């Protein structure tokens, strides 16, 4: 399973952000709004292929979560679909980026602003987000935003749709790697 | 589902589908409620789950 693939929790479906590790321990990153209140994660709708269990979750304020792999057989590719990812980088205004998600597949665009505040309501506000003109739709949450072989962000939310065009905000991935002490591979 | 606090400029994008009175599957409550608003209150909930 790789960046962009579907992930299922008890509650619904999100997308795998990036495969990361610490030592010999494998985890995956996804959005914190997906990890919040999720314990177990599976690879299919039927919930028969277990992936692992939530180890950390940060939302609102930030929007990242981490799940530790408990499935031993499943290949854990350090890619996004078949795109290799070799490092993490900071987003910059004007940077060309690509998003992949379980519902919409792959879509491109550019970083239009940094440090945006997005208010999802009910006190669910997130800060420090990357704004882009890339679309996203339900199910795409938590998938990767990358640029070339650089990991950049995790999909959080936004408006619009892929047909009409829209705006998507992403959580800087560097902040999660550093919080959990993990790195991409 | 209550769409009173809508509209909302943004929605998180997890998938937990709902079925609208227009036969469209809405991906989550936030997306569904913003559509309600856009329709000026004419769209309603048919049932939970995909259509």
């Amino acid at each position: 399973i790789s960046g962009g693939d579907a992930i299922y929790s008890s509650t619904g479906r999100c997308s795998l952000g990036f495969n990361v590790r610490s030592g010999s321990t494998y985890y995956f990153l996804t959005a914190g709004h997906c990890t919040d209140g999720a314990t177990t994660w599976w690879a299919n709708s039927a919930r028969t292929t277990v992936l692992g269990t939530t180890s950390g979750s940060s939302f609102p304020n930030n929007d990242y979560g981490i799940v530790r792999y408990t499935n031993t057989t499943i290949p854990k590719d350090g890619t996004v679909g078949g795109q290799d990812i070799t490092s993490a980088a900071n987003a910059t205004v004007g940077m060309a980026v690509t998003r992949r998600g379980s519902t919409t597949g792959t879509h491109s665009g550019s970083v239009t602003a940094l440090n945006a505040t997005v208010n999802y309501g009910g006190g669910d506000v997130v800060y420090g987000m990357i704004r882009t003109n890339v679309c996203a739709e339900p199910g795409d949450s938590g998938g990767p935003l990358y640029s070339g072989t650089r990991a950049i962000g995790l999909t959080s939310g936004g408006s619009g749709n892929c047909s009409s065009g829209g705006t998507t905000f992403f959580q800087p991935v560097t902040e999660a790697l550093s919080a959990y002490g993990v790195s991409v591979y | 589902v209550d769409c009173s606090e809508y509209p909302k400029p943004a929605c998180t994008q997890e998938y937990r589908p709902l079925c609208g009175s227009d036969n469209k599957t809405y991906g989550n409550k936030c997306n569904f409620c913003n559509a309600v608003v856009e329709s000026n209150g004419t769209l309603t909930l048919s049932h939970f789950g995909k259509c």
